[PDB]
């Protein structure tokens, strides 16, 4: 029981201090705005 | 209203609203981060 309740504890102070864990999730929304960023400029450049 | 708006600048289409927004006084002209123009200054008068 002290066991269980403590480990589930750590989680809250993983995720607040340590950002990077979530970095996974990250890359799919900056992959998705990148890509969708790149093709937009593609509008300005003349193309020759 | 949508219509074609060109003053001086360019020609294309969009609505203009009247915000809160704020441009230096010296500055007619301003973009967001996709190269589009999102903002006109009134030539004549005063406006954003």
């Amino acid at each position: 029981a002290n066991q269980f309740n403590s480990a589930i504890g750590k989680i809250q102070d993983s995720l607040s201090s340590t950002a990077s864990a979530l970095g996974k999730l990250q890359d799919v929304v900056n992959q998705n705005a990148q890509a969708l960023n790149t093709l937009v400029k593609q509008l300005s450049s003349n193309f020759g | 209203k949508c219509v074609n708006f060109n003053f001086n600048g360019l020609t294309g289409t969009g609505v203009l609203t009247e915000s809160n927004k704020k441009f230096l006084p010296f500055q007619q002209f301003g973009r967001d981060i996709a190269d589009t123009t999102d903002a006109v200054r009134d030539p004549q008068t005063l406006e954003i």
